[PDB]
RNA sequence: GUGAUCGGGUAGGCGGGCGUGCCGAUGGGGCGGAAGCCGGGCCGUGAGGUCCGGUGGACCCGUCGGUAUUGCGGAUCCUGCC
RNA sequence: CUUGGAUCACGGGGCAGGGAGUUCACCCGAGCGGCGAGGUUAAGGGGGUCAACCCCGAAGCCGCAGGGAAACCGACAGGUCC
């Protein structure tokens, strides 16, 4: 399974630890998004870095539509159908049921940049930055709605 | 005509005996390299 | 402190006719030995004929990307190029049969520079 | 060659050319005393730097002897000999004698041969004193050591 | 390089080849060096008088008089005296005569120098750019008899380089002769002079006296040349006349 | 790259003409040798095997360089008086 | 054209730039006749803090396009003229010329004569 | 070409530019009006430069290379004036 | 200056001119350049178109052999591997 992340908070008025974290895991900037794999390794760093982002299971569909709005190549270009017909044998949606069910990986598009920049979510976050999704905020784990938001702020 | 080099003999040799080798050294060098 | 490189015209020539070379002819040893002269004049390479032949076989041809001095022997013939030379190492160099010559004759008489010893 | 100019003239409107707090750059007390003051013996002001980066500096040691009896006795290597060989040929050092060449360093004005460096050429060395290195290359290079 | 050899009336008879001080590499750097030294030969050290200043005998006022701890005369005017921010005092740090101005040059690269500038006069790009009038110059580089060491009148002179053709750059000369901009014209040292040609020679015999008065042409031997003949103002290339004598005595000094 | 003569002189003491000449180069970068002298003979009708360039200079700020040319007569007049950086630093 | 699209980006900038003048340069005569830029170097000027509703400083962006940076309005580049010699090795498509303020009208008359028959606009 | 992963800054360290007086060279201007002064236009991030008009009545500038009593808002600073 | 300046903390009526990292000696480094197992002259001498220029002058200093309080003794110019 695949986890999306999306980065919250600013680093001023934070420890040294979490700032490192976040630049291991490459979350530089607020609205910035990043997508690795549920592993004990970084699911430790989650919970590290776990009041200043929000995270959770992303779909194929919000995938694709990701990538056909915000993904990027080096040089800052714009992906294309062309592209990815022409580097493998697949369409963008193809290659995203396969990348969240396995068998690939992001990078093995060349040239891929590995993080996405979004822009902030339409209506607002409706849930305070100091709080948690559990007892009614923004930070922490979400399940399937991340992909709302996702889409609010794509 | 020539410059031959006899100041790397004279700071070799003992003084009081510097002049004897100079014109040696001229004759030598003056027969082999001419 | 700020790094200039030499004041010699002829050194600078020389520095980006070896670089257009090697981007000419496909090599890497011109663009080396670039970047090896225009290395700080107080680490300049100094090479003595003691190490040549040290270092050396009958018939190798030899580049010093600095100066070459003389102090020691020269049991066989070689060909060196280098920079400058002194007279005494020019004279021991022309007895034993050998031949000092300059890298622009160098590059003539070997575009590729295959076979030839950097020493530095 | 490189003709830089001075850092004043950059330095020029910086209200105090580098030196800190214009408390900073004042009498002998900014130094800490003038000259070795404090370096030990009485003040330890700068002892640590003494002891750091200077020691052997404070007390003596050992005796010297007099000029008027001190001789310095010039050396010679056989390196030098044989690098040396044409100019001592040309000049008096080197001559012959029957089926020999002899090396007399009287002449030359030297007391001691050492012995650091090969010997190429067979040769008879006359001098006082030669070193048993020295008189192994000599009779390895196939000659004769005769003292005077 | 082989090289015709020309008459007083402008016409080739012999030919001769240089020899390879004209073939030495081209070296601006050393040039500067040089001249910049031989500058610093010839300046006289300047400073003040080191009592100037320090005349006045002062007392100061002290704490508690509503006005500054500045050192003051004693009479009528009390005018503030000695110090260095004081109208009539000392000056902070004036010009000293024990400065050290000469600046040391090696022999050895004194000579390659001199080589190279050499070098340089033989070669028409250079006379050109620097500014000399070359349009009508019969070689570049000019060699002439040596007939020449034995004229001792200007008009013979005038005639002479009017048939071998620097007679313009001597023009040239003259006309842009100027009176200077600045304070130099109080001190002499007015009207700054251009520069014309070279005449280089074995042994004088009336040439110096024939040639001085024409503006801007200078003559000099062999065996006492400098690099300031050969490249003024650090901009090497001068117009040069050579003689077959002083071409010889290069082949055996070479420098 | 575009050329422009500026100024054509001709030398019978030493047998050449000397061209000197100013090249237009906006949004690119300084002309190469081969380049010029395939304008330069393209346009004045020149023997390739003569005709040395000396120098390609730019300057700061600025889309318009300045050269050097000389076209001489003969072979025996080029190399009794140009040297053999010169004549190797072109296709010679 | 992407040259007048630059000129009116410049024309925009500097319509926009402010005149960059020392702290209190209103306050003093001593400032008011002579206008100048100096960088503010106290420990407690706001104009060094960069504070709001105060005048602001010099910076490296207000810089104007490459190709058209000292170009006249007009679109030309300026080349002072002392003579007519000056006055020729002039490219008369991409320069102009700018007699110079020194220059006596026996000799403007001719520089103006030689322009005129040559095509060379001057902006005097 | 790359820069999500370069664009705040005191003490402090480093790089490049503007300006002032003299010397060696080079190219120029000036009673058909130089320097300086007053008010204005244009270029330059800027330190500044240049042009227009007026006053003025004898010298002045650009480029290369060197030199220096070389750049002020403060010092209960100094002198003069108000 | 100060942890801290709009301060009931000090300096600050206006204008113009002057006004603050300089020189020598020794030492540690560097950016260039010359010669190179050698490098370099000082005082002074000769010539000249006479304070600029050219030619001499290696005395001395540093380096090529170090260890040792001293008497004293006195070394790889290349054997193997990464």
């Amino acid at each position: 399974a695949k986890l999306a992340l999306i980065r919250l908070r600013s680093g001023i008025r934070a420890r040294g630890e979490v700032r490192d974290t976040l630049a291991m895991l490459r979350l530089h900037r607020i609205n910035h998004l990043v997508i690795v794999d549920d592993t004990p390794s970084y699911r430790g760093m989650i919970q590290k870095v776990k009041d200043y982002i929000t995270w959770g299971e992303i779909d194929k569909e919000t995938l694709a539509k990701l990538l056909r709005k915000r993904g990027r190549l080096i040089g800052n270009k714009p992906i294309t159908d062309e592209y990815v017909k022409e580097k493998l044998g697949m369409t963008i949606e193809e290659f995203a049921e396969k990348v969240v069910n396995g068998e690939m990986k992001l990078r093995d598009l060349p040239n891929i940049k590995p993080v996405f920049r979004l822009h902030p979510p339409r209506g607002g976050l409706k849930g305070s930055k100091k709080r948690s999704f559990k007892e009614g905020g923004a930070l922490g784990y979400r399940g399937e709605k991340i992909n709302e938001l996702i889409e609010r702020m794509l | 005509a020539a410059a031959a080099a006899a100041a790397a003999a004279a700071a070799a040799a003992a003084a009081a005996a510097a002049a004897a080798a100079a014109a040696a050294a001229a004759a030598a060098a003056a027969a082999a390299a001419a | 402190v700020k790094r200039t490189g030499p004041t010699d015209i002829n050194l600078r020539r020389l520095i980006r006719t070896l670089r257009k070379k090697s981007n000419e002819e496909g090599v890497k040893i011109w663009k080396d030995i670039a970047w090896r002269l225009e290395r700080p004049r107080r680490q300049r390479a100094e090479v003595n004929i003691s190490k040549i032949n040290r270092y050396t076989k009958e018939g190798d041809v030899v580049i010093v990307p600095g100066s070459v001095l003389g102090a020691g022997r020269l049991e066989h013939k070689v060909v060196v190029a280098a920079w400058k030379f002194s007279e005494a190492a020019r004279r021991k160099i022309i007895e034993a049969g050998g031949e000092a010559i300059s890298i622009e004759e160098l590059m003539e008489r070997n575009p590729k520079g295959s076979g030839v010893i950097i020493m530095e | 060659m490189i003709r830089r100019r001075k850092k004043v003239r950059k330095l020029r409107g910086s209200h105090t050319h580098g030196w800190g707090c214009k408390k900073k750059h004042r009498g002998g007390g900014s130094k800490g005393g003038r000259g070795m003051a404090g370096t030990g013996k009485r003040k330890d002001q700068k002892w640590t730097w003494t002891i750091k980066y200077a020691p052997d500096r404070l007390g003596k040691r050992g005796f010297h002897r007099p000029k008027a009896v001190q001789y310095i006795p010039k050396v010679i290597n056989l390196n030098d000999i044989d690098e040396n060989f044409e100019l001592f040929k040309d000049a008096g050092i080197i001559y012959e004698e029957d089926g020999k060449l002899v090396f007399d360093a009287t002449a030359l004005g030297v007391d001691k041969i050492l012995g650091t460096g090969k010997l190429t050429r067979a040769l008879v060395v006359k001098a006082y004193y030669v070193t048993p290195k020295a008189e192994e290359k000599i009779k390895a290079a196939g000659g004769e050591v005769l003292l005077a | 390089m082989k090289v015709k050899v020309f008459n007083l009336e402008g016409e080739p008879v012999e030919e001769i080849e240089l020899p390879k001080v004209f073939s030495t590499p081209f070296r601006p750097d050393l040039i500067r060096r040089a001249v910049i030294a031989s500058w610093t030969h010839r300046i006289q050290p300047q400073g003040r008088d080191p009592q100037a200043g320090k005349r006045r005998v002062t007392e100061n006022i002290g704490k508690g008089h509503g006005m500054a701890r500045v050192e003051r005369i004693k009479t009528s005017p009390r005018f503030a005296a000695f110090v260095p921010f004081a109208v009539g005092g000392r000056r902070t740090h004036p010009p000293k005569v024990e400065k050290i101005i000469w600046e040391d040059i090696n022999k050895k690269e004194r000579r390659l120098a001199i080589m190279s500038a050499i070098a340089a006069t033989a070669n028409y790009d250079l006379v050109r750019a620097r500014g000399h009038v070359v349009d009508n110059v019969v070689q570049i580089p000019l060699v002439v008899t040596d007939d020449l060491q034995k004229v001792f009148k200007t008009a013979q002179t005038r005639e002479i380089f009017k048939k071998l053709g620097v007679w313009d750059d001597i023009e040239r000369a003259k006309k842009n002769t100027k009176i200077r901009a600045g304070k130099g014209k109080m001190r002499g040292r007015r009207y700054k002079k251009a520069k014309g040609p070279l005449i280089v020679v074995a042994k004088n015999e009336g040439i110096v006296q024939g040639a001085r008065n024409h503006p801007g042409v200078d003559v000099v031997t062999v065996d006492n040349l400098g690099v300031e003949y050969l490249a003024p103002g650090t901009h090497p290339g001068r117009l040069t006349i050579w003689t077959k004598g002083a071409i010889e005595r290069l082949r055996e000094i070479y420098g | 790259m575009e050329i422009k003569v500026t100024e054509i002189r001709e030398n019978k003491l030493l047998g050449r003409k000397e061209i000197y000449f100013d090249v237009l180069h906006e949004g690119e970068p300084t002309p190469s040798r081969e380049a010029v002298k395939g304008k330069l003979v393209a346009m004045l009708d020149l023997d390739p095997n003569t005709t040395v360039i000396q120098y390609i200079r730019s300057y700061f700020g600025s889309n318009v360089s300045k050269g050097y040319a000389k076209a001489y007569e003969t072979r025996e007049r080029m190399l009794y008086i140009e040297p053999e950086y010169i004549l190797v630093r072109d296709g010679l | 054209n992407e040259k007048a699209r630059l000129l009116r980006i410049r024309a925009k900038l500097k319509r926009k730039k402010p005149r960059f003048l020392r702290q209190e340069w209103w306050r003093y005569p001593k400032f008011k006749n002579d206008p100048k830029w100096r960088r503010p170097k106290g420990i407690d000027s706001k104009m060094r803090l960069k504070k709001k509703g105060k005048p602001r400083s010099p910076s490296i962006g207000w810089s104007s396009p490459k190709a058209v940076r000292g170009l006249h309005p007009s679109g030309y580049e300026e080349v002072l003229v002392h003579n007519v010699k000056e006055l020729e090795a002039i490219d008369p498509t991409r320069q102009a010329a700018r007699i110079a303020g020194t220059v006596g009208a026996r000799k403007r008359e001719m520089i103006l004569a030689r322009a005129k028959e040559l095509g060379v606009k001057v902006l005097n």
